Formats: structure tokens, C-alpha cells, sequence
């Protein structure tokens, strides 16, 4: 077939990565292993580690936008009451 | 006694998928009738057969 | 021998400490709007004050007190 | 906007079908059909509900067949050409009380009563809204509001003024089983019947849902196990790097 | 560190490396998943081709 | 060699779903594409088995939908699978796009993959709108006529285009037949665009949640990532079965079951929820032609995102400031979708304008500034001169 | 009737020929049905009702 343009990923055997030497990789068949090894230790401790490291980046913007939405919604519910109709006309024009 | 179980059930794939299909047969039927029996006994007096026997008695 | 259970339950919850206060606010509305309605020049005021704020507060308290008990009272 | 133009939010009642495992009360469906036939049949149409869906839910087959004889239906005409009328069978639809929509507007002061076959599904709140709308008519509107002539007050209707007068009175119907007919009892029965005629798939839907989520959650747990099994050879590989000798 | 000395695996391993016991356990789990998925696939296929049968108005006017 | 590598169709299926070398460290966010393919096949299958009963007139559209709901066998299942799998399709698609613009897979070797994905997003918004206007309820008809009356704001040409698009003078029988033909037709363009998405991916390989090269140690697709996809497929099927069987109407508006009457307006003409942020971007600025062109700029301003990122590290995994501002952008998108559901009222018009400004400034203003700041911070923290 | 203009008769002739037939108009304020003389948009009527 037509040999098209080279990319940054080949196939198995010539993957285009750097040449490596001296990196031994030991593994064990799963039939010799126990699956669910340490699911309660890693369910209590490692999940708390990940939640501890990555919750401020999620909860500070969620806190900002939720407080903005709650303040705006309760201001609108204040304005369309009876104690804000002069403020309703003043905000209109 | 695990070698005999592995030999007669999981050695060749044909008896494996045949066991899976026969278990699917009996499992689907008894699971359907068990879950409908539980669903019709959790609502006692609210079904039409109970209302029909109530207005018939 | 038997009539409505919902009206009995609303009449029962119209005598609590919160319910009497909300009812009293609603009749403060009622006679204030009646006195304001009696006055001359009511054909045009630019703001004819109704009273639905207090009726909505009373009905919301009555319905959030009435919501669990009524279907236990019914058949 | 203002809560008067929003409508007062209906509360959260305790229905006999609220839940993942409960169903309709079919005796309440039968009594609610009686309340629909004696009270709401004067204005409201119910057209997407055939007579045959009522069989095996609220009445028997002989009862539905003897109920469908009371109504005339348009037949295909005879050999001479002029049209004929026939008594209704089970495959026909429940007829409306008005021949068109102009007669429905003329007999109800310009306001068209909506089709009740999808009225608890096409409303915010659902059966809580229908029940609170039926019962929450005050005897006089509060001090200050002004209604047009021919329009009654109801706080749960969004706008304040509905064109439907308070119709559910005490002992308007008498149930054939002995249940005392208050207005709250008739309101609960007729909104359970409206819930049935809006979703008849309730029992079979919750039953198939129980089957499907039991099977799928067991499949989810077994698939989590087989994923950890197939990846046990990859989660626990170890790399050792001693630095190679220079050339 | 030598290249013949393996690192420890004694926490991720089991004490009895029986072939038949562990293979039977793994294949019973994958077979249970296959059984539940087989019943589910059968029921959803017969749902999809039970939709294409005679609708209830046609059965009424039969 | 093997028969799965020799035979021409099986070599394609092999090279795509069997031994396609995926990077070794990808987490559960990379399964959203397999989930989107499964849910697209689900939408197409249930749509065909509903279109065998749906009649697309103006006197028979809503009546035929409620005939599917009441009389055909297991038709409630089909209609709730379609109407809820569309919502789940768009939520998994939003997760796919947010993963793509968080992990930096719009970057230098897959910009054509990102552009083809944006084309897919436009096409599925279009066919989702057409499907929502097939059913002909009260939200349906008035949402159709609201955004086509929006589309008639083009100065010289607009009324002629909108009365070519309606097939008449308002939304009626030719518009509904047109919308049924187009709602069938467009997902078979999306199937070809997804084949193009897979080709433009497969020429370069998937990214990893680190930015670094996956080319060192990769993993074949068949015995590992098919089972990760199986885990997330059964979880998605469980959540979809919950939302289909136990609360089917908790997503759609409770006004689409009123039959479409072109006289009364229901006082709240919001569309289905996945079009709510773009509807808020539309209703932000008061003029109309500028509104529709800033809605189109809000859609295809994801194309400036490859050219505007000046970070030399791929992805926001090892960054802090851009993590913070990305989650600011995501919760701003959720707030924008919340604002699109309310009426144009007293804090809502200002909140919509500020929210669409933050939306348009995350791509143009905020990200090259904070990427440049992070590059300079990395350099002056690393080197000691 | 609108296909008939510009082909065999003129617009005034077809509008005078369409008045001789009665058609179903939608019912008035009371609800009882009305009849109307035909316009150019309606079809040519058949002689038999069914
Ligand atoms: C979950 C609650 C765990 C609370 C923390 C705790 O009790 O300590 C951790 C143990 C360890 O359990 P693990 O997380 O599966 O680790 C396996 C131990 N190895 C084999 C590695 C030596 O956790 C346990 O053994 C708790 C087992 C509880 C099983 C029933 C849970 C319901
Ligand atoms: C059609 C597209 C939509 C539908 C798309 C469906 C999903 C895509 C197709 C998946 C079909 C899976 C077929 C698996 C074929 C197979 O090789 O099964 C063997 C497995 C056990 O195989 P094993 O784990 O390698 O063990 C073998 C080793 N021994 C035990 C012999 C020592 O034994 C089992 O797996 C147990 C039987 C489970 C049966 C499969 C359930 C799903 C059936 C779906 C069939 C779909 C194909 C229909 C074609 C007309
Ligand atoms: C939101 C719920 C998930 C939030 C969350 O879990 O964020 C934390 C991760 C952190 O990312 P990470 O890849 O795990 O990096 C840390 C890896 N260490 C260094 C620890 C090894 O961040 C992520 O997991 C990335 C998830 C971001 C994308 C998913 C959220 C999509 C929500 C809808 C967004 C709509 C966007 C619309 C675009 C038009
Ligand atoms: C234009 C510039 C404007 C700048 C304005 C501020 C912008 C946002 C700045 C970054 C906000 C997040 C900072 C904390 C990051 C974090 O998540 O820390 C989370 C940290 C720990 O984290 P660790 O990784 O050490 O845990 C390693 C665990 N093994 O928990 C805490 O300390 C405790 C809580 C403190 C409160
Ligand atoms: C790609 C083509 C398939 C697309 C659709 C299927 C994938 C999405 C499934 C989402 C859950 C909704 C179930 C709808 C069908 C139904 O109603 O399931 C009801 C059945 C039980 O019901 P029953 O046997 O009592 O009655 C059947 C007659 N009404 O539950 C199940 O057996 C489990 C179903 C989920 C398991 C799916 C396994 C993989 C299938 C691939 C094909
Ligand atoms: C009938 C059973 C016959 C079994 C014969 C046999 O065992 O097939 C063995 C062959 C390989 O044989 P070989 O390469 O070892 O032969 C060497 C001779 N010189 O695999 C096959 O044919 C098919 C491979 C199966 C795996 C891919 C399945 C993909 C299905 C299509 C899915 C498409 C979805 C996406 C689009
Ligand atoms: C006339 C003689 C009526 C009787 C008896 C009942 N209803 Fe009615 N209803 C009627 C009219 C003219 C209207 C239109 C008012 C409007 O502006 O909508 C209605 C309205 C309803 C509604 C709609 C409320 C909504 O929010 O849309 C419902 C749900 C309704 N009606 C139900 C109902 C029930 C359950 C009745 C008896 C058991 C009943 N109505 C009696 C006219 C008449
Ligand atoms: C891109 C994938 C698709 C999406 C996102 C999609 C989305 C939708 C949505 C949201 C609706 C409205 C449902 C409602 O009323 O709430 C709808 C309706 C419909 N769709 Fe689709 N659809 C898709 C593909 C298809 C295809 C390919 C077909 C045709 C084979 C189809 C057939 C229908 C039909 C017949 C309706 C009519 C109303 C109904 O019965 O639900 N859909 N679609
Ligand atoms: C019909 C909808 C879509 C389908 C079926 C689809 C399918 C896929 C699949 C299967 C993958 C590979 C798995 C993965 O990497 O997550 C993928 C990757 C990707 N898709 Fe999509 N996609 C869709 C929509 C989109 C959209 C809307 C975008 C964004 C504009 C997009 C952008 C991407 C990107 C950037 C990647 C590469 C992710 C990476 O390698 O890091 N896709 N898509």
C-alpha cells in the first residue's frame, strides 16, 4: 500500500520510542495472584490521600459559584416579594 | 476433588458455554417467577386479583 | 356522622403557636386592606395592595404540616 | 416572578404508589373512575384511554362491556348511504362530552377544559398538584385580589384565578363498596385514576426495573472483579534498572 | 541489585498455587458474568423484536 | 501470519479494537469514547424501532408518540430509552470534551482530531434539536419557532432563509416532516464522522494523564481495556436503567406532554437541558443577530483552543493555577446552564452576561496568561542562576 | 380550483365557479357546524358523499 506520512506512534516492534537498555520488568500471572488484594486498605487510606490532595481545586470554585447563585436567587426572591417593589421599579428604571 | 470439577466443566469450552446456557435457562425462569412473586406479595390488597376477590366475597 | 378529614386537619393546625401567629398576620392584612379599600380614590392608586404574601405563608405552613398525616387519615 | 403568578408549590403527600417497589391501589382506580364518570365527565374529555385498558385494572370484562353500551359511536354507513350509529365495543375510546372545541368553549365561558388523559404527567408537581388544586379552593379569596366575573380563586393554579368552580362537594357520589365519600377521599381517588390513565405502564415498568437493576448491579460487581483479575498482572509488575556500562 | 534476584511478591501471592482451584475460581467468576449477560442479552433482544409484533389495537380489532 | 491480521476487514477490526497499542497509564476517563459509541448505537437502534411506528404529520405526531407510549408492546421502554439516552449521550459527551480540554489532547499532534470532534458536537446538537422537535409538544413547537425566529435575524437574507427552512409561514406540517427526515438523516452523518474521529485518533495514538510519551511501554487493547470498557459500560447501563425505569420524566420538561397548540405560549420556553448553556449565551446580549453569532462563536471557539495554549507541558495534570481556573470554567458552564433555565430577571440577566464573559475569556484571555505564568514559574523555580 | 386558473379558465371565472358548491367550515361561537362557499384553495367536490 501507499506509505503515508510518519507519525509519533508505530506498531508493535517499532513504536518510535527511545532506545532503552537495562530495564528489567518482572510480572506474575493473575492465576498465581490474589485479586482484591488490599481493597479495604486502599479504599480507606489511598482514597483519602487522593481526596486530600485534590479537593481544594474543586471545592473553592464550586463554593464561589454556589454562593453567587444562592445570593442571586435569594435576592430575586426578595425583589419579587412585597417588601421590594420600590426596589423593583428602581432596578427596572 | 477440584480436578474432576475442572475436567468435567471447564476443560473444553463447549461444555463450558453449554453449562452457561442451561444455567441461563433455569436462572432466567426461576428469577423471573421469584421476582414477580415477591413484587406481587409486597403489594397485598393493592392488586386487581385481591380487589376482585374482595368485591366478590 | 363523617365529613372531611382535610378540613378537620387544617382546623386543627390553625390553633398551634405558629399557626395562630401566621393567622393573626393574615387578619392584620385583612383589616388593613379593608380600611385602605374603604377610602375615596380607590379607582386609581398606581399600586393596589392585595394580600397574597400572608395567605401563601399560612397555606404553606398548613400544607407542610398537613402533608404526612392526611393520607394516613384517609381510606 | 411573584409567587402569585408562580402558583403556590404543592406539598409532598404520601401516596400509595410513591416508591421503587409499590404500585397503584386498584380499588382506588375503580373508585376514581366512578368519581370521573359522575363528576368530571360533564366538562373534561378523556380520549387516549380505550375501554380495553380498563379491563383487568379496575373493572371486569363484563362490566366494561356493559359500560360501553351506554354510548353511541359513528358507524360505517349502511347500503343506502345515510350514516348509522352503533353501541360501543371494547376497542373504542372513551368519548368526550363536547362535539368540538368551540362547544367546549361556549359551554364553559370561553375556557377550554383540558384533556385529562395526560394531566398528571404534563404538570409541575404531578398528583400532588392535582390533589391540592382540587381541594385547595378557599371559600373566599383573600382581601385585596379582584377576580373577573365567572372566574374562581385557587392559589395552586399558577395565576391565582382558575375558571373551574369548586365541584368536589361532600357526598357528591356514593361508593358501591362502603367507603365514605368526603371531598378529600373523592379527590384522592380521582387523582389516582388520573395517574393510572396517564401512565398505565407503572406496574410492569417498576417490575422490569427491579429485574434490570438487580441483573445489572450484579453484572457490575462481577465485571469489577474480572477487571481486577485481568489487570492483576499489570498492577503488580516491578521494574529494576541498573545503569548500563558505557561503551 | 542482581538481575536474577526477583523483588518480593509475597503480599500479592497466595499460599497454595493450585492450578485447578484457582483456574476453577476464575472461570466460575467469568462464567457467572457470562450467564447474567446471556440472560440480559436474550431479554433485551426479545424486547426489541417483541416491539415489532402486533400492537394492542390490532389485537383488539382481531 | 494470523488470520485476524491477514483478512482485510479483520485486519481493520484487529488494528482498531484488538491490538491497538493504548498507553499503559490511562485512567477511567478514557472510556468515555467507548461509552459514547455504545450510546450512539443505543440511540440508533431504539430510534429505528420507534420510527417503525412514528407517523410524522401535524395531526399524528404527538398522537403517534402517545400511541407508542400506550399500545405497542414495550414501547414505553423504547421511548424512555431514546429520550433518556439522549441526555446521557450529551452528558458523556460533555465529559469526553472536558477530559479532552483538561488533559491537553487538543495539542500539537491531534488538532485535526479535535476539529473533527467539534464537527461531531455541532452535528449532534443539530440532530438532538431536530429530534426534540419531532415529538411536537408545547416545549417542542415553541422552542423550534423561537430559535428559527432567532435564525431570521440575518439582515438581507433572513426571512427568505427562515421561510425556506419552515417550509411555509410558521412551524407546521412541512416543518415537522422536514424535521423527521433530517432527524433520521443526521446520525448517519455522525456515524461517518465517528469513523473519521477513530481514524484521526488511530494515526497518532491516545494521550495519557501525564503529558509524557506513551511510546515507551504500551498495552494491547483486547484483554485489558475491553474489560475496563466493560466495567464502565455496565455502570452506565445501571445508571441508565435507573433513569429509564424508576424516574423517566425527571429529566425532561413536564410540559412536552401538552399537545402543540400554536396559539398559547407556556410562559417558559426553555429547551432541553443540554442546550441550556448555549441558550443562556444566546439570551446574554440583547441584540439578536449578535446573539446568534455569539452562540455560534461559543460553539466553535473550541477551535482557537489549540492555537491559544502556550504551555510547554501537555495537560493540566502537573499544573496548579490552570487546574483552579479550569474548574472555575466548568462550574461557570454549570451556572450558565442554570441561568438558561430561569426567566430574564433581576440578577439573572447580569449573571448571564458575566457568566458568558467568563466563558469567552477562559479560552481567549485566561489560558495563555496563566500558561505563560506557569512556564516562567517552572523555569525560575528549576534553574538556579 | 387553483390549478384551473392560467390553464383553461381565468381567475375570475374560477372564483365564480367555486361559489356554486358548499364546503364544511369550522363551527362558530355556539358550536353547531356551518357551511361556506368555496374558495380557490379547496378541491373539486365529488357528487356522492361516501
Ligand atoms: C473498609 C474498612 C477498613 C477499615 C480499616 C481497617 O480495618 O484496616 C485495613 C484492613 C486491611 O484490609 P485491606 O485494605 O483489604 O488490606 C488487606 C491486607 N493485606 C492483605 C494487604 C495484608 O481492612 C480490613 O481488613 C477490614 C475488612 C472488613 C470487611 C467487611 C467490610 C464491610
Ligand atoms: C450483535 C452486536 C450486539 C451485541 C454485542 C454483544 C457484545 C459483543 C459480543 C460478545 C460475545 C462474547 C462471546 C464470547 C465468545 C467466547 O469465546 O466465550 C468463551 C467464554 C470463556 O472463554 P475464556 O474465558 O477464554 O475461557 C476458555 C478457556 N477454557 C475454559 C476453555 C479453558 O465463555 C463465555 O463467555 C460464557 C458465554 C457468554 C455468552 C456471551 C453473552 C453475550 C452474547 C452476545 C452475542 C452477540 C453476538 C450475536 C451475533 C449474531
Ligand atoms: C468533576 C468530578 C471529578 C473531579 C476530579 O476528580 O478532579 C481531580 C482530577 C485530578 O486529575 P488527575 O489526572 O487525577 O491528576 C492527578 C494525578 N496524580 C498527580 C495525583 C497522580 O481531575 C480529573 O479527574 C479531570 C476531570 C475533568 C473532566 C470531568 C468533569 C466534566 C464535568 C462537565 C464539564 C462540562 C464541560 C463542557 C465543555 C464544553
Ligand atoms: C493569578 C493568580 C491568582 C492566585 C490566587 C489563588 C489561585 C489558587 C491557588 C491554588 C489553590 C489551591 C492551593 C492548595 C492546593 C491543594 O490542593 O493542597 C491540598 C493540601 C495538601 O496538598 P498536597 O499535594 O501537599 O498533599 C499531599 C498529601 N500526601 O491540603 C492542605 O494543605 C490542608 C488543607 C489546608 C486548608
Ligand atoms: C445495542 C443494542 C442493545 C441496546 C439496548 C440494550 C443496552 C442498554 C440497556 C439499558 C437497560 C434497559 C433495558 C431495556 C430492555 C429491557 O427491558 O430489559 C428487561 C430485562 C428483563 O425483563 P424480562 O426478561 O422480564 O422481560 C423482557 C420483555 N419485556 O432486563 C435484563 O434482562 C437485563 C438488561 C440489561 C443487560 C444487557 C446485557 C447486554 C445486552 C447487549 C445487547
Ligand atoms: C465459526 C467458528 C470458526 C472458528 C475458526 C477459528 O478458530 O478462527 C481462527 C481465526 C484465526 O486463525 P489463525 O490466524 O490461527 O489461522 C492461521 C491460518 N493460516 O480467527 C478468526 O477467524 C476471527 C478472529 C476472531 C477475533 C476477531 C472477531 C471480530 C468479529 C467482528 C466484530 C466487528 C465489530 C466492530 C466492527
Ligand atoms: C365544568 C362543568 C367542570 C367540571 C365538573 C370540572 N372541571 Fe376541571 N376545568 C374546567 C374548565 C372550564 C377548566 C379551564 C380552566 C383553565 O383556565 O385551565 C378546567 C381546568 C382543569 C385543570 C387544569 C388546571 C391546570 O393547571 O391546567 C385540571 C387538572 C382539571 N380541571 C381537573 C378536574 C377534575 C380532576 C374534576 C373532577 C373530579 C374537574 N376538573 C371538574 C371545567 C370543569
Ligand atoms: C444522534 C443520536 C440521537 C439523538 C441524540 C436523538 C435525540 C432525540 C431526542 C432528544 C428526541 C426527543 C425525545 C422526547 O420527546 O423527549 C428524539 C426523538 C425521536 N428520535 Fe431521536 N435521537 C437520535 C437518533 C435517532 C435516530 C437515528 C432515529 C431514527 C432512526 C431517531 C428517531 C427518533 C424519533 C422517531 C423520535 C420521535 C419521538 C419519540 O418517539 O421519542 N432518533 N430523538
Ligand atoms: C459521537 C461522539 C464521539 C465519539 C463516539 C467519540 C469517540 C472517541 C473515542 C472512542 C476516542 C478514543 C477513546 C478516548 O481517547 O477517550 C475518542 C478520543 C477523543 N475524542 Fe472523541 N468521540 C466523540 C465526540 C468527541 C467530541 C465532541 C470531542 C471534542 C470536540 C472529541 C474529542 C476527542 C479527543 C480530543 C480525543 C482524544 C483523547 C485522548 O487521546 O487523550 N470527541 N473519541
Amino acid at each position: 500500500g501507499p506509505p503515508s506520512g510518519k507519525t509519533y506512534m508505530g506498531w508493535w516492534g517499532h513504536m518510535g520510542g527511545p532506545k532503552q537498555k537495562g530495564i528489567t520488568s518482572y510480572a506474575v500471572s493473575p492465576y498465581a495472584q490474589k485479586p482484591l488484594q488490599g481493597i479495604f486498605h486502599n479504599a480507606v487510606f489511598n482514597s483519602f490521600r487522593r481526596f486530600k490532595s485534590q479537593f481544594l481545586y474543586v471545592l473553592i470554585p464550586a463554593g464561589i459559584y454556589w454562593y453567587w447563585w444562592k445570593n442571586g436567587n435569594e435576592y430575586n426572591e426578595f425583589l419579587y416579594s412585597k417588601a421590594g417593589r420600590e426596589e423593583l421599579e428602581r432596578v427596572n428604571v | 476433588s477440584f480436578s474432576s470439577l475442572y475436567k468435567t466443566f471447564f476443560k473444553r469450552n463447549a461444555v463450558f458455554v453449554g453449562t452457561i446456557f442451561a444455567g441461563a435457562f433455569v436462572f432466567q425462569t426461576v428469577f423471573d417467577t421469584a421476582i414477580t412473586s415477591w413484587y406481587e406479595n409486597h403489594n397485598k390488597g393493592k392488586l386487581w386479583k385481591d380487589v376482585k376477590a374482595r368485591i366478590a366475597a | 356522622e363523617v365529613t372531611d378529614q382535610l378540613e378537620d386537619l387544617r382546623e386543627h393546625f390553625k390553633n398551634t403557636e405558629e399557626g395562630k401567629a401566621l393567622v393573626h398576620h393574615y387578619e392584620e392584612c385583612a383589616e388593613r386592606v379593608k380600611i385602605q379599600q374603604q377610602q375615596p380614590g380607590y379607582a386609581d392608586l398606581e399600586h393596589k395592595e392585595d394580600c397574597v404574601e400572608e395567605f401563601f405563608h399560612l397555606q404553606h405552613y398548613l400544607d407542610t404540616a398537613t402533608a404526612p398525616r392526611l393520607f394516613d387519615k384517609l381510606k | 416572578m411573584t409567587a402569585a403568578e408562580h402558583g403556590l408549590h404543592a406539598p409532598a403527600y404520601a401516596w400509595s404508589h410513591n416508591g421503587p417497589f409499590e404500585t397503584f391501589d386498584h380499588a382506588s382506580i375503580r373508585r376514581g373512575y366512578q368519581v370521573y364518570r359522575e363528576v368530571c365527565a360533564a366538562c373534561h374529555s378523556l380520549d387516549r384511554v380505550a375501554w380495553r385498558t380498563l379491563v383487568g385494572v379496575s373493572h371486569t370484562n363484563e362490566e366494561v362491556r356493559n359500560m360501553a353500551e351506554e354510548f353511541e359511536y359513528d358507524d360505517e354507513p349502511d347500503e343506502q348511504g345515510n350514516p348509522k350509529k352503533r353501541p360501543g365495543k371494547l376497542s373504542d375510546y372513551i368519548p368526550g362530552p363536547y362535539p368540538n372545541e368551540q362547544a367546549a368553549r361556549a359551554a364553559n365561558q370561553g375556557a377550554l377544559p383540558p384533556d385529562l388523559s395526560l394531566i398528571v404527567k404534563a404538570r409541575h408537581g404531578g398528583c400532588d398538584y392535582i390533589f391540592s388544586l382540587l381541594t385547595g379552593y378557599p371559600d373566599e379569596p383573600p382581601a385585596g385580589v379582584a377576580l373577573p366575573p365567572g372566574s374562581n380563586y385557587n392559589p395552586y393554579f399558577p395565576g391565582g384565578s382558575i375558571a373551574m368552580a369548586r365541584v368536589l362537594f361532600d357526598d357528591m357520589v356514593e361508593y358501591e363498596d362502603g367507603t365514605p365519600a368526603t371531598t378529600s377521599q373523592m379527590a384522592k381517588d380521582v387523582t389516582t385514576f388520573l395517574n393510572w390513565c396517564a401512565e398505565p405502564e407503572h406496574d410492569e415498568r417498576k417490575r422490569l426495573g427491579l429485574k434490570t437493576v438487580i441483573i445489572l448491579s450484579s453484572l457490575y460487581l462481577l465485571s469489577i472483579w474480572v477487571k481486577k483479575f485481568k489487570w492483576a498482572g499489570i498492577k503488580t509488575r516491578k521494574f529494576v534498572f541498573n545503569p548500563p556500562k558505557p561503551r | 541489585k542482581s538481575t536474577y534476584r526477583t523483588p518480593n511478591f509475597d503480599d500479592v501471592l497466595k499460599e497454595n498455587n493450585d492450578a485447578d482451584k484457582g483456574r476453577s475460581y476464575a472461570y466460575f467468576m467469568v462464567g457467572a458474568m457470562g450467564l447474567l449477560s446471556s440472560a440480559g442479552a436474550k431479554s433485551t433482544v426479545e424486547t426489541f423484536i417483541s416491539s415489532m409484533t402486533a400492537t394492542a389495537d390490532v389485537l383488539a380489532m382481531a | 501470519m494470523a488470520f485476524r491480521k491477514s483478512n482485510v476487514y479483520l485486519s481493520l477490526v484487529n488494528s482498531y479494537i484488538i491490538d491497538s497499542p493504548q498507553p499503559s497509564s490511562i485512567n477511567y476517563w478514557w472510556n468515555m469514547g467507548s461509552l459514547l459509541g455504545l450510546c450512539l448505537v443505543i440511540q440508533i437502534v431504539t430510534g429505528i424501532f420507534m420510527a417503525m411506528h412514528y407517523s410524522s404529520n401535524i395531526e399524528l405526531a404527538f398522537s403517534s408518540v402517545e400511541h407508542i407510549m400506550r399500545d405497542v408492546h414495550n414501547g414505553y421502554i423504547l421511548r424512555y430509552l431514546h429520550a433518556n439516552g439522549a441526555s446521557f449521550f450529551f452528558m458523556v459527551m460533555f465529559m469526553h470534551m472536558a477530559k479532552g480540554l483538561y488533559y491537553g489532547s487538543y495539542r500539537s499532534p491531534r488538532v485535526t482530531l479535535w476539529n473533527v470532534g467539534v464537527i461531531i458536537f455541532i452535528l449532534t446538537i443539530a440532530t438532538a434539536f431536530l429530534g426534540y422537535c419531532c415529538v411536537y409538544g408545547q416545549m417542542s413547537h415553541w422552542g423550534a419557532t423561537v430559535i428559527t425566529n432567532l435564525f431570521s435575524a440575518i439582515p438581507f437574507v433572513g426571512n427568505d432563509i427562515v421561510s425556506w427552512l419552515w417550509g411555509g409561514f410558521s412551524v407546521s406540517n412541512p416543518t415537522i416532516q422536514r424535521f423527521f427526515a433530517l432527524h433520521y438523516l443526521v446520525p448517519f452523518i455522525i456515524a461517518a464522522m465517528v469513523i473519521m474521529h477513530l481514524m484521526a485518533l488511530h494515526i497518532h495514538g491516545s494521550s495519557n494523564p501525564l503529558g509524557i510519551t506513551g511510546n515507551l511501554d504500551r498495552i494491547p487493547m483486547h484483554s485489558y481495556f475491553i474489560f475496563k470498557d466493560l466495567v464502565t459500560v455496565f455502570l452506565f447501563m445501571l445508571i441508565l436503567a435507573l433513569f429509564v425505569f424508576y424516574s423517566p420524566n425527571t429529566l425532561g420538561h413536564p410540559d412536552n406532554y401538552i399537545p402543540g397548540n400554536p396559539l398559547v405560549t407556556p410562559a417558559s420556553i426553555v429547551p432541553e437541558w443540554y442546550l441550556l448553556p448555549f441558550y443562556a449565551i444566546l439570551r446574554s446580549i440583547p441584540d439578536k443577530l449578535l446573539g446568534v453569532i455569539t452562540m455560534f462563536a461559543a460553539i466553535l471557539v473550541l477551535l482557537v483552543l489549540p492555537f491559544t495554549d502556550r504551555s510547554v507541558v501537555r495537560g493540566n495534570t502537573f499544573k496548579v493555577l490552570s487546574k483552579f481556573f479550569f474548574f472555575i470554567f466548568v462550574f461557570n458552564f454549570v451556572l450558565l446552564g442554570q441561568i438558561g433555565a430561569c426567566h430574564v430577571e433581576v440578577p439573572y440577566v447580569l449573571m448571564g452576561q458575566i457568566a458568558t464573559f467568563i466563558y469567552f475569556a477562559y479560552f481567549l484571555i485566561i489560558v495563555p496568561v496563566i500558561s505563560t505564568i506557569e512556564n516562567v514559574l517552572f523555569y525560575i523555580g528549576r534553574v538556579n542562576k
